[PDB]
C-alpha cells in the first residue's frame, strides 16, 4: 500500500526493520565490541535517511532494506531457549486445568 | 523466501467446498494469539483439502533456499571429491607397496583355509610363500 | 506310543484304494521329517566343532561343513503331491 | 495399597504358572512320563481315527 | 457330537432368547423384568453361550493327535461330512474366542434391540466356525455365503452415519465375486460328480481347465481377503460398521479366505497354483506398497485401522502361496496373531475414543497421553505388536512370510521386506500423532480406559505376546498338516 | 427375595418427594423374571429405572461371566498346549532317528551302550546343551550313514 | 577375556519350522564382553548422573 | 503452584512428582523383590548355564570330521 510517513503505523514499519537489522547483524557477530561497532553504523544508516516527506521514494528503500536483511539472513539465528524456536519451548507445559464430565460409557 | 512445499496444487474445484489459496501453517508467526496455540491454528478456521500436508505435523518445510540451488551446492560438493578421487586414479599419483604382500607358508595355508586336497588349493589357499 | 511309519510307495498300489493311497502319502511324509531331523543332527556337529576348534575351525570341520551344503538342498519338507502326480519314469 | 488389585494378579499367575509345571514335571516321573492333564483322556491313536476315514472315503465314493 | 452339539445347542440357545424377549408383545403394552437394565438378562445369556462355544470344542481339542495325518473327528451330521485337522483347528479355535469379546464390545454402546444384536453375533461366528470344519467345497460355500444375511442387516441397523452404504457394499462385492466361486465349485461337481475335499484332491485336470477354476476360485478369494484393486469394500464397511461386526469382520471373515486357499487351491490345483504364484506375488506386493502409502493421507480414525489390515493380509497371502513349510506356517501365525491385534485396535480407535467423543475424524485428537494415560500404553503398545515387533506373534508370522517369500521367488518375493519399514509408516504416525503434543483444544477431559474396556485390550494382548515368545504351540498343530499343501518333485 | 411391599417402600420414599432429577437390599432371582406375574413386575420397573434418575462403571453385570467362565476357559486352553502328551510330527521323526539306530546298529554294543543310558526326557536335546550326557557316539553314528528310505519309497527314475 | 572361558545360557526354544530352529540362547564370547564393558559401565554412570 | 489432577489421573509411574506417603514401607517391599530376584537369578543362570568349548574333547570331532566322509 501506500506509505505516510511521520504517521504511527509508517514509524512502527521502520521500527520492526530495526530489529531485524540489530539482531540479524547480533546473529553473524559474536563479540560485543565488534557488534557495537556494526550496530552503530547500522543505527547511521538508519537515521541518516530519517527526514523522507515522499511516499515513493521511501517504499524503494522498504524494497531495499528487506532484500539488505534477506541475503543477509543467519542460517542459524539465535532463539532464546523458552521463546518459540528454542530449545526449552513447550517442554513440561503444565496441564491443563478443567474438570473431567464422567461418562457411562 | 517463503515458497510453499512441491505437490501442492494451484487450481483446484471440489464443487461447493470453498476455495482459498494454499497456507503453510508451519510459518505462521509463533508469537501471535490462536485458539489451538499448538496446531497455530483458529477455530472454524476453512481448511485447505490438502491441508494435511500443510500443518504442523505434516514434514517440516525448509526455505532457507531454493531447491534447485540446495542440489548445486550438494552435487558440487560431491563433485569436489569426484575430481579429487579421480585425478589421482587417472594420475596414478599414490604409492607403490613398500614390501610384497605377505606371504604364507604351508602352501599358503591351504589346508588351514578349508581345502581338502592338492587340486583345488589355490581356491582356498593365501598368498603362497614360494621363497621359504 | 511311537508309532511305526507305513512303508508305503506310491509305485505299488491302486489309488482307487483311498485307505492304501492314505498310507503312500503318509509314509512319503514321514521319511521326509527324519531327513530333516538327520539334518538338524548334523548342524549340531558342526556347530561343536567350529565353537571347539576356534582357529582350526576351516580343518577338523572339513567333511561336515562339506556334507551340510550338500543334504542342504534335499533334507527338506516337499509333500507328496509331486510324487504321487508325476511319474518319473515317463 | 501395593498390594492392590491390580498389582497381585500378574503374581497370582505368575507363581502358579510355576507351581504347576514343577508339578507337571514330576509327575511324569512317577507316572511313566505322562503328563498332569492324562486324566482328562487320550490321544486318539492311528487305528481308531483309520476306520473313520476309510468309512467316510467308501460313502464318499 | 461336535458339529452336532455345536448346531443343537446354539439353536436351542436362539430359541430360548427369542421366547423369553418377545413373550410380552401381545396387544398390550408391556413394562416387564427383561427389559431392566437395558434387557441385562438377556445380553447375559447371549454372553454365556459365547463362552460355552468354547467349551465344546476343547471338548474335542484334547481327542486331538497332532501326529496323525489325516482329518481327525470324522462325523456326518445333515449328510455332510466334517472332521478337523491342525489349520482347521486353530482357526475354529480363534474364531470361537473373539465370540465373547465381540459382544463385551457392544455391551452398553447400543441405543436398543440388544437381543437382536446378540443374537446375530452368536449366529455369525457359528457360521464361521463350522466353514473350517466341512469336507466338501458346495459345504464350504454354503457356510462361505450364509453369513451375509445377519453380516447385512446388522450393518444395516447397527450401523453408522453411512449404515446404507455399508450395507450395500458388504452384500454385494461379496456375493457378486463369491458366485464366480460357485461357478468353478460347480464344474468341479459336473466333470467329477462330486465335491468332497478327499475325493477331489487326488485328480489332475488339464492345464486349460486348471486354470479356470483357479481364475474363478481366486475371484472369489481376492475380495474376501482384499486384494489390490478390489479392496474397495473394507474401509467402508469398517467405517460404518458396529463395534462388534468390525472385530468379526477384521478378525475372523478375511482368515477364511486365507483358509479358502489352503482347502481350494493349492491340494487339487496345485499344477497351475505354481503357475498364478507369480501372479499373486505380483499382485499381493502391489497391495501391499500401495496399501501402506494411501493410508498415509486418511482421515477417518476407523479407516487408517481398515487399511492396516489390507497390508498384513497382503502379506498372508504371500507367504502362503510361497511353496515351502517357512511360508505356510509363517502366513498361519501371521493371521492368528492378526486375529487379536486388528481388533484390539478398532476397540481402540472405533470403540474407546468414539464410545467417548462420537467423532472419528483425526484432527480432534492429540496429545491423549496427558488425561488419558491407561489409553495411550495399549494404543503404543498395540501400535508396535501392529508393526511385527519381534516380541510379539505379528513379528514370528512376518518373519517368516519373508523368509518363505525369498525362498520362493528370491527376487520380486524379497520386496516383501518393505512390509517392515511401511507398517512403521502410517501407524507410528498415527499414534505418535495421537499421544504427542498437549491435549487436544477440541475435546474435554474424560474417563480413562473403562475396567471392562481393559479386559478386552488385556486378552487380546495376552495370546499376541505368548504366540510371539513362544509360538511352537501353534506351529507343533500345523506342522504335519501344512507339510501336505507342499508340490515339488526333486530329482 | 422379591419382597413385593420393599417396592412399596421405594414407591412410598419417593412419593414424599415426587421431585425428579433432584437402596442396597435390592437383589432378584431367576424366578422373579419369568415365574411372576405382571403386575408385581410392572411397578418394579418404575422404581428401578428411576432410582438411577436421581443420579463409576463398576457391576456392569458381565465381571461375574467373564472372570468366572472366560478367563478359565483361557487357563484351560494355556494348559493344554503346555502339559498335553501331543506328538508333534518332528518330535515323532527325532525318536524315530535314533530307533532306527538301535534296529539298524544291533552289533554296535557302544553305541546302544549310549541310547541305553540316555533318559527319555533329554532326546530333544541332543548335541550341545546344559545337560551332562554323552552324545559323540550318537551323533557319530548318524553322520557316517543315512537311515531313510525316501528313495526306497520312490521305484520310478528318470 | 583372560581364562578363554565362555558362557551360554539357552532359555527355551524360539522357532522350530522344519530346519530353521531358533533358540532363545544367550552367549558370551570375546566379543560379547567386550561390548558389555562399554555398554553397561558408562550406562550405570548415566543413570547415576 | 499449578494442579496436577491427580484425584483420577493414576499412570502406574505416578505422575508430575507423585510420592506416596507410605513410600518408605512399600521401597523395603520392593527392595526385597529385586533382591528375591537377583539372587533367584544367579541360582538359575548357575545351574542352566554351561561351556560351549569343553562339551566335545577333539577326540571326538576327530571321529566326525572322517566318519562324514
Ligand atoms: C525410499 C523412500 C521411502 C519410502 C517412504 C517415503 C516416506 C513416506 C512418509 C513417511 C511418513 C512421514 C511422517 O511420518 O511424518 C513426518 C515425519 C516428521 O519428520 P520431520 O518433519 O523431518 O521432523 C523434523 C522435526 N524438526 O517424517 C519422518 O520423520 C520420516 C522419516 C524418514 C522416513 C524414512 C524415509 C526413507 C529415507 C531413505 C533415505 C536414504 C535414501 C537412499
Ligand atoms: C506376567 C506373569 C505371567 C505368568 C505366565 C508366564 C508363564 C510362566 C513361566 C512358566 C515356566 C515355569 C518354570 O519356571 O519352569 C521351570 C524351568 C525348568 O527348566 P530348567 O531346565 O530347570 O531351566 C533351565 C533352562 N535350561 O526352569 C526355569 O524356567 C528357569 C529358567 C528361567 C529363565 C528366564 C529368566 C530370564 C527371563 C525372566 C527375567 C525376569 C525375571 C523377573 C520377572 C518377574 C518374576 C518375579
Ligand atoms: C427329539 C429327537 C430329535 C430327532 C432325532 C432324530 O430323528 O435323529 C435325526 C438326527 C440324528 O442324527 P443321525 O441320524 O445320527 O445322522 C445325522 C442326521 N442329522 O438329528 C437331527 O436330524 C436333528 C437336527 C435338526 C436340528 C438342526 C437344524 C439345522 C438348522 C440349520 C443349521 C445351519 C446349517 C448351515
Ligand atoms: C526398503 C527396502 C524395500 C525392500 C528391499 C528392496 C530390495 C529387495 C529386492 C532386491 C533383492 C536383492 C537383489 C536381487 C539380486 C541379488 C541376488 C543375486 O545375486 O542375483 C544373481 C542371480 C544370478 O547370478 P549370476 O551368476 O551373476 O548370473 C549368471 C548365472 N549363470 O541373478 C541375477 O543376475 C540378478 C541380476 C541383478 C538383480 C536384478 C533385480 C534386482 C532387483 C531390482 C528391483 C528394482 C526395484
Ligand atoms: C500384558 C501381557 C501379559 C502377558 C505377558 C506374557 C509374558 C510372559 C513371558 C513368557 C511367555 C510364555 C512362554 C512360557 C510358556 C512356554 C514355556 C515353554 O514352552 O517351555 C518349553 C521348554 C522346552 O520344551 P520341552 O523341553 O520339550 O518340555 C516342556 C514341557 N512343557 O521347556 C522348558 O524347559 C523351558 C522352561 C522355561 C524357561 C523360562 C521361560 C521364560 C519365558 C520368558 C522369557 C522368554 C525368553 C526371553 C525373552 C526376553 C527377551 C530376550
Ligand atoms: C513380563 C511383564 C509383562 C507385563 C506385565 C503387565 C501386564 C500384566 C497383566 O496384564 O496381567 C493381567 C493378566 C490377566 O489377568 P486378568 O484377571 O484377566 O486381568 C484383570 C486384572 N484384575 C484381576 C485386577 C482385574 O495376568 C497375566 O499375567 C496373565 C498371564 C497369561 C494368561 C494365560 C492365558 C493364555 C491363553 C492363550 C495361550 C495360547
Ligand atoms: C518385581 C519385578 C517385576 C515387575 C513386573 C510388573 C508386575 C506388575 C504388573 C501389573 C501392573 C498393572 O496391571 O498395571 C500396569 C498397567 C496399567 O493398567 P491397570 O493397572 O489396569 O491401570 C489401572 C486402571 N484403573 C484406574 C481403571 C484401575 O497395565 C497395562 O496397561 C499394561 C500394558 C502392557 C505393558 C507392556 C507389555 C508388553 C510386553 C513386553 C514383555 C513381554
Ligand atoms: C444357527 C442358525 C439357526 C437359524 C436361525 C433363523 C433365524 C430366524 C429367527 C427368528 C426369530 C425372531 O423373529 O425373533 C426376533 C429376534 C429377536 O428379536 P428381539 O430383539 O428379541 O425382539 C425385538 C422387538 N422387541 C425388542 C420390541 C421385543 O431376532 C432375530 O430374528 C435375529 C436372528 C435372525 C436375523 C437374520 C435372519 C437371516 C436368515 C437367513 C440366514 C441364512
Ligand atoms: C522389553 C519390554 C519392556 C516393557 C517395560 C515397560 C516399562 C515402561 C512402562 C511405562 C508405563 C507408563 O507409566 O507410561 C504411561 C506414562 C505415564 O506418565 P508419567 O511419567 O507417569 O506421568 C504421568 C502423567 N502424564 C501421563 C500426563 C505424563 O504416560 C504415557 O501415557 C506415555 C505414553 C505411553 C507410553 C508407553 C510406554 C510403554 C512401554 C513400551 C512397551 C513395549
Amino acid at each position: 500500500k501506500a506509505v505516510v510517513p511521520f504517521s504511527e503505523a509508517n514509524k512502527k514499519y521502520v521500527s520492526s526493520l530495526y530489529r531485524k537489522s540489530l539482531r540479524t547483524a547480533h546473529d553473524w557477530i559474536n563479540k560485543t565490541e565488534f557488534y557495537r561497532v556494526k550496530a552503530s553504523e547500522i543505527r547511521s544508516r538508519f537515521d541518516a535517511n530519517k527526514h523522507i516527506n515522499d511516499p515513493n521514494e521511501l517504499k524503494v528503500i522498504f524494497k531495499e532494506t528487506e532484500a539488505l536483511l534477506e541475503d543477509y539472513a543467519h542460517p542459524d539465528p539465535i532463539i532464546p531457549p523458552c521463546r518459540p524456536g528454542g530449545s526449552k519451548f513447550e517442554r513440561n507445559i503444565p496441564p491443563r486445568v478443567e474438570a473431567r464430565i464422567p461418562i457411562d460409557v | 523466501k517463503s515458497f510453499l512445499p512441491h505437490f501442492i496444487p494451484k487450481n483446484y474445484s471440489y464443487g461447493d467446498y470453498p476455495r482459498l489459496k494454499p497456507e503453510n501453517l508451519q510459518k505462521r508467526d509463533p508469537y501471535l494469539k490462536y485458539d489451538d496455540q499448538a496446531n497455530k491454528r483458529n477455530f472454524n478456521e476453512p481448511l485447505h483439502p490438502q491441508q494435511d500436508d500443510l500443518d504442523m505435523w505434516a514434514p517440516d518445510h525448509f526455505d532457507f533456499v531454493q531447491d534447485s540451488i540446495a542440489l548445486k551446492w550438494f552435487g558440487t560438493f560431491f563433485g569436489v571429491l569426484a575430481v579429487f578421487s579421480s585425478v589421482i586414479y587417472i594420475g596414478g599419483l599414490y604409492p607403490e607397496k613398500p614390501a610384497n604382500p605377505r606371504n604364507y607358508p604351508f602352501s599358503g595355508l591351504a589346508k588351514d583355509l578349508g581345502a581338502s586336497s592338492e587340486e583345488d588349493t589355490l581356491l582356498y589357499a593365501a598368498k603362497i610363500d614360494k621363497s621359504i | 506310543d511311537h508309532v511305526r511309519s507305513p512303508n508305503v510307495s506310491f509305485d505299488d498300489i491302486d489309488y482307487n484304494n483311498s485307505q492304501d493311497l492314505h498310507n503312500a502319502q503318509e509314509s512319503l511324509l514321514r521319511e521326509q521329517w527324519i531327513r530333516v531331523s538327520a539334518l538338524k543332527v548334523c548342524r549340531k556337529a558342526l556347530e561343536s566343532c567350529y565353537k571347539t576348534s576356534g582357529p582350526n575351525h576351516y580343518e577338523d570341520c572339513r567333511e561336515i561343513a562339506e556334507k551340510y551344503l550338500n543334504m542342504l538342498p534335499d533334507h527338506r519338507i516337499q509333500g507328496f503331491l509331486g510324487y504321487q502326480k508325476n511319474d518319473p519314469s515317463k | 495399597n501395593i498390594f492392590n488389585k491390580w498389582n497381585v494378579t500378574p503374581f497370582v499367575w505368575l507363581f502358579a504358572t510355576v507351581g504347576i509345571f514343577q508339578w507337571d514335571k514330576s509327575h511324569r516321573e512317577s507316572h511313566d512320563g505322562k503328563g498332569i492333564l492324562d486324566f482328562l483322556g487320550e490321544i486318539k491313536v492311528k487305528e481308531s481315527l483309520d476306520t473313520y476315514f476309510k468309512e467316510y472315503q467308501t460313502k464318499v465314493a | 457330537m461336535l458339529v452336532q452339539n455345536l448346531i443343537i445347542f446354539n439353536i436351542i440357545g436362539i430359541v430360548l432368547l427369542v421366547l423369553l424377549n418377545n413373550n410380552n408383545n401381545g396387544i398390550l403394552n408391556k413394562k416387564s423384568l427383561l427389559t431392566i437394565k437395558n434387557e441385562l438378562k438377556l445380553k447375559q445369556i447371549g454372553l454365556i453361550i459365547s463362552i460355552i462355544n468354547i467349551l465344546i470344542i476343547i471338548e474335542n481339542w484334547i481327542g486331538f493327535n497332532s501326529n496323525y495325518y489325516g482329518f481327525q473327528n470324522i462325523e456326518r451330521f445333515l449328510n455332510i461330512y466334517w472332521g478337523i485337522d491342525g489349520i482347521s483347528l486353530l482357526l475354529v479355535l480363534l474364531t470361537l474366542i473373539l465370540g465373547p469379546i465381540a459382544i463385551l464390545s457392544n455391551w452398553k454402546n447400543l441405543k436398543g434391540y440388544y437381543t437382536y444384536y446378540v443374537i446375530s453375533i452368536n449366529m455369525l461366528v457359528i457360521l464361521m466356525a463350522l466353514n473350517f470344519i466341512c469336507l466338501d467345497l458346495v459345504s464350504f460355500y454354503i457356510l462361505f455365503e450364509s453369513t451375509l444375511a445377519p453380516l447385512f442387516l446388522l450393518i444395516g441397523i447397527y450401523g453408522a452415519n453411512n449404515k446404507n452404504k455399508a450395507a450395500y457394499y458388504v452384500l454385494i462385492y461379496t456375493l457378486a465375486s463369491s458366485l464366480f466361486m460357485l461357478l468353478s465349485i460347480v464344474i468341479y461337481y459336473i466333470i467329477i460328480n462330486s465335491t468332497d475335499y478327499i475325493y477331489i484332491n487326488n485328480i489332475i485336470l488339464s492345464i486349460n481347465l486348471q486354470s479356470l477354476l483357479f481364475i474363478g476360485i481366486i475371484i472369489g478369494i481376492a475380495v474376501k481377503t482384499p486384494l489390490m484393486p478390489v479392496h474397495t469394500w473394507l474401509p467402508t464397511v469398517h467405517s460404518e460398521s458396529p463395534l462388534g461386526g468390525s472385530i468379526l469382520l477384521a478378525g475372523v471373515i478375511l482368515k477364511l479366505a486365507i483358509y479358502g486357499v489352503i482347502r481350494l487351491l493349492l491340494p487339487n490345483l496345485s499344477e497351475i497354483s505354481m503357475m498364478f504364484t507369480p501372479i499373486i506375488y505380483i499382485i499381493s506386493i502391489l497391495t501391499l506398497i500401495y496399501s501402506s502409502l494411501i493410508t498415509l493421507k486418511q482421515t477417518d480414525l476407523k479407516v487408517i485401522i481398515a487399511y492396516s489390515s489390507i497390508s498384513h493380509l497382503a502379506v498372508c497371502m504371500i507367504g502362503i502361496f510361497a511353496n515351502n513349510l517357512i511360508g505356510i506356517n509363517g502366513s498361519l501365525i501371521l493371521c492368528l496373531a492378526h486375529g487379536f491385534v486388528s481388533p484390539a485396535l478398532f476397540i481402540l480407535v472405533g470403540g474407546i475414543l468414539y464410545d467417548r467423543y462420537h467423532n472419528r475424524l483425526i484432527n480432534y485428537y492429540q496429545g491423549l497421553s496427558t488425561f488419558m494415560p491407561i489409553f495411550s500404553i495399549y494404543l503404543v503398545v498395540f501400535s508396535f505388536c501392529n508393526t511385527g515387533t519381534p516380541l510379539s506373534g505379528n513379528f514370528v508370522g512376518e518373519f517368516l512370510s519373508i523368509t518363505g517369500a525369498v525362498i520362493r521367488h528370491p527376487i520380486i518375493g524379497s520386496l516383501t521386506a518393505a512390509s517392515v519399514l511401511l507398517s512403521a509408516c502410517y501407524q507410528m504416525k498415527l499414534t505418535n500423532r495421537l499421544t504427542g503434543s498437549v491435549f487436544s483444544q477440541y475435546l474435554h477431559i474424560t474417563n480413562d480406559v473403562t475396567n471392562r474396556e481393559i479386559f478386552l485390550l488385556n486378552w487380546l494382548l495376552i495370546p499376541t505376546i505368548i504366540i510371539g515368545i513362544y509360538p511352537s504351540f501353534v506351529t507343533n498343530i500345523l506342522n504335519l498338516a501344512s507339510s501336505t499343501l507342499i508340490y515339488s518333485v526333486l530329482i | 427375595a422379591f419382597n413385593l411391599q420393599l417396592e412399596k417402600e421405594i414407591r412410598s420414599k419417593i412419593d414424599s418427594l415426587p421431585k425428579l432429577n433432584n437402596v442396597t437390599n435390592r437383589k432378584l432371582s431367576l424366578t422373579d423374571y419369568l415365574f411372576q406375574n405382571a403386575a408385581n413386575q410392572a411397578l418394579y420397573v418404575d422404581n428401578e429405572a428411576d432410582l438411577k434418575e436421581l443420579d463409576e462403571n463398576e457391576n456392569e453385570g458381565w465381571e461375574k461371566i467373564m472372570y468366572v467362565g472366560f478367563v478359565p476357559t483361557m487357563i484351560l486352553i494355556f494348559a493344554i498346549v503346555l502339559f498335553k502328551d501331543d506328538k508333534s510330527i518332528d518330535e515323532w521323526a527325532m525318536d524315530e532317528l535314533l530307533l532306527r539306530l538301535k534296529e539298524k546298529n544291533l552289533s554296535d554294543v557302544e553305541l546302544i551302550d549310549e541310547l541305553d543310558k540316555l533318559s527319555k526326557s533329554h532326546v530333544g536335546k541332543i548335541g550341545a546343551s546344559e545337560i551332562n550326557k554323552r552324545d559323540a557316539v550318537i551323533i557319530e553314528r548318524i553322520l557316517n550313514g543315512e537311515y531313510d528310505q525316501l528313495s526306497g519309497l520312490k521305484k520310478k527314475e528318470l | 577375556i583372560f581364562n578363554e572361558i565362555e558362557y551360554t545360557y539357552n532359555i527355551m526354544n524360539w522357532l522350530n519350522v522344519e530346519y530353521l530352529v531358533v533358540d532363545w540362547s544367550f552367549t558370551i564370547d570375546k566379543l560379547s564382553v567386550s561390548m558389555l564393558v562399554p555398554v553397561v559401565t558408562v550406562s550405570f554412570l548415566v543413570h547415576l548422573y | 503452584h499449578h494442579i496436577h489432577t491427580p484425584s483420577y489421573i493414576k499412570p502406574p509411574t505416578g505422575g508430575w512428582n507423585f510420592t506416596p506417603a507410605n513410600w518408605k514401607q512399600n521401597t523395603v517391599l520392593v527392595l526385597v523383590g529385586f533382591t528375591a530376584c537377583c539372587v533367584g537369578l544367579y541360582k538359575l543362570g548357575e545351574a542352566g548355564s554351561y561351556n560351549p568349548k569343553l562339551k566335545y574333547k577333539e577326540e571326538e570331532l576327530s571321529r566326525w570330521n572322517q566318519s562324514a566322509k
